[PDB]
RNA sequence: CACGGGUGACGGGGAAUCAGGGUUCGAUUCCGGAGAGGGAGCCUGAGAAACGGCUACCACAUCCAAGGAAGGCAGCAGGCGCGCAAAUUACCCACUCCCGACCCGGGGAGGUAGUGACGAAAAAUAACAAUACAGGACUCUUUCGAGGCCCUGUAAUUGGAAUGAGUCCACUUUAAAUCCUUUAACGAGGAUCCAUUGGAGGGCAAGUCUGGUGCCAGCAGCCGCGGUAAUUCCAGCUCCAA
């Protein structure tokens, strides 16, 4: 009973992708998650759900209706090279750098105490 | 206005300017003295150290003794007669702490029955006194 | 002297404090106060009584 | 440097007498007639209608055919029609001072819930209002200051997701029922 | 009104406050100036008299093997002191842009959270119905009293109806979170899931109520109360203002 329709649609040739804002009506149950929100526009488009990337859900007041937006892209390949590294990552595929920030810092002085080769050997 | 002339601008200015120190809140306002002379110093509240207490004789018809502190400052050395707020509260304080000291409401003049007092102790040993009077709070001893 | 602070507190004969229904709070609370004013009066002659007047 | 708004404004003004018995009647026939609160929401409404007596006292100063009169004049008359009510025979900046805070009152949806007669109390209405029982225009409003436009008032039923209106029972008539039936096994 | 002195003076755009005019403030996000403990001098660089650059003196402070070496948090945190007065030694470059040889690296700039009754906006702490009653517009009754076509309120009298605060999952949110919203289930009849702060002689709304106190304690911004019937002190009831 979960109806989408399109607002806000448009090809892109210059980011070789499709964009447009996705409205989901759900009343009477809760909000369904983004991985969900991508079979539907799937089959609805007759293209796969790993080039779809949809995100920022938010509930009206009073529930039955989310605005959320999100692009299709044209090929996966298009999909990894113009893309923030996390919604990489929020779909499972890319696994990013666990290092903490400040200790990314530590390191960075040490180094610059040792001038030559060794500053390989003085991390870890 | 006296003068009444298209440009006695600088004339009307400067009578202005000499005639608001004859005021006295623009001279108060206006001059280091009454800063100096002022044991606050411009603050709302301070801190003292207490030395005695001082038991201060009423005025004219209605008479009856009231219950004062001797409160010495840390950030200036100045001696304070302040009056303790509540009733039975000179049990409450003790030698050798810490109050809260701040003005009681006539900004700068004697109130009422009691002379030459100023000053109302707010909190004792960080522990406000109204809270001692309603039994929500105890010393620490 | 400085020996009778505390003299008339200390003296005092102390009543625990009794038990009431808890007043009604919120708009409620001027709800109950709109209509024992305006609407529950009925016109009396002579002087009207305070809420809290008792001779 | 932050980019935010550091924007806070009053809604509200005060009176300069606390304590006098004259105001005191006043503003406790409008709280309880029509289900307020506070006297600071009584205040808030006249702070609103104190902005837009100024607006139309100054508009009156100026001179017929001014531009700044002529654009600022209909802009204002424009909205007062629309929340229902200015009478839109009487649609003229003259007519704005003798608007009273009386009026203001009705176009509250909490009040306009009572008018509509689907409540059984005033207070009552408040509480449909508070439990999400109600919608507007297929929105449920939780708070009965809504101001209620001309065109948007005939939209005003309950909502969906109501006992009251269409919808699953509540917590109370799910507690009853239950050991309703858990008694009798 | 020169010169000089003080300034508890960084200046302005602006803030509070006003019928009209004015008064006070502007350390504080935007612009411009000054500085990195106080001076002074300089290297490089297009651009510095730079101090998250040097060179000396002054004051403070550090390790020392006693030979010597080395420092500037009015950068984000954080610690001491000072005070009446002011937060976390948190996360992240995901937004804004900036810098570099650069699509890729870096940014305590900045963003996100934590503390946080500075403050501002929205807004819980209940609602309905029935029994006794105190009664209100009507007809009869010269009064008394009646039915309630219409109601208004009171009473730990009774009855179910609806939700939040919290418990609480799924999703969303976000760099990862968190909050809000949606979603299930619970979750209130003294809905103990209990609202406090001041005052009750006048200004100034609200007891000539009860007891104790006896010019004592104390109250009281002011007028004034208290000396044995205190409408003003201390308690209780009640009431009044937000």
């Amino acid at each position: 009973t979960v109806t989408i329709r399109t607002r806000k649609f448009m090809t892109n040739r210059l980011l070789q992708r499709k964009q447009m804002v996705i409205d989901v009506l759900h009343p009477g149950k809760a909000t369904v998650p983004k991985t969900e929100i991508r079979e539907k526009l799937a089959k609805m488009y007759k293209t796969t759900p790993d080039v779809i990337f949809v995100f920022g859900f938010r509930t009206h007041f009073g529930g039955g209706k989310t605005t959320g937006f999100g692009m299709i892209y044209d090929s996966l390949d298009y999909a990894k090279k113009n893309e923030p590294k996390h919604r990489l990552a929020r779909h499972g595929l890319y696994e990013k750098k666990k290092t903490s920030r400040k200790q990314r810092k530590e390191r960075k002085n040490r180094m610059k105490k040792v001038r030559g080769t060794a500053k390989a050997n003085v991390g870890a | 206005g006296k003068c009444r002339g298209l440009r006695t601008a600088r004339k009307l200015r400067s009578h202005r300017r000499d005639q608001k120190w004859h005021d006295k809140q623009y001279k108060k306002a206006h001059l280091g003295t009454a800063l100096k002379a002022n044991p606050f110093g411009g603050a709302s509240h301070a801190k003292g150290i207490v030395l005695e207490k001082v038991g201060v004789e009423a005025k004219q018809p209605n008479s009856a003794i009231r219950k004062c502190v001797r409160v010495q400052l840390i950030k200036n050395g100045k001696k304070i007669t302040a009056f303790v707020p509540n009733d039975g509260c000179l049990n409450f304080i003790e030698e050798n702490d810490e109050v809260l000291v701040a003005g009681f409401g006539r900004k700068g003049h004697a109130v009422g029955d009691i002379p030459g007092v100023r000053f109302k102790v707010v909190k004792v040993a960080n522990v406000s006194l109204l809270a001692l009077y309603k039994g929500k709070k105890e010393r620490p001893r | 002297s400085l020996a009778r602070v505390g003299k008339v507190r200390g003296q005092t004969l102390k009543v625990a404090k009794q038990e009431k229904k808890k007043k009604r709070t919120g708009r409620a609370k001027r709800r109950m106060q709109y209509n024992r004013r305006f609407v529950n009066v009925v016109p009396t002659f002579g002087k009207k009584k305070g809420p809290n007047a008792n001779s | 440097p932050v980019a935010r708004s550091w924007v806070c404004r009053k809604t509200y003004v005060t009176p300069r007498r606390p304590f006098e018995k004259s105001r005191l009647d006043q503003e406790l026939k409008l709280i309880g007639e029509y289900g307020l609160r506070n006297k600071r929401e009584v205040w808030r409404v006249k702070f609103t209608l104190a902005k837009i007596r100024k607006a139309a006292r100054e508009l009156l100063t100026l001179d017929e055919k001014d531009p700044r009169r002529l654009f600022e004049g209909n802009a204002l008359l424009r909205r007062l029609v629309r929340i229902g009510v200015l009478d839109e025979g009487k649609m003229k900046l003259d007519y704005i001072l003798g608007l009273k805070i009386e009026d203001f009152l009705e176009r509250r949806l909490q009040t306009q819930v009572f008018k509509l007669g689907l409540a059984k109390s005033i207070h009552h209405a408040r509480v449909l209002i508070r439990q999400r029982h109600i919608r507007v225009r297929k929105q449920v409003v939780n708070i009965p200051s809504f101001i209620v436009r001309l065109d948007s008032q005939k939209h005003i039923d309950f909502s969906l997701r109501s006992p009251y209106g269409g919808g699953r029972p509540g917590r109370v008539k799910r507690k009853n029922a239950k050991k309703g039936q858990g008694g009798a096994g």
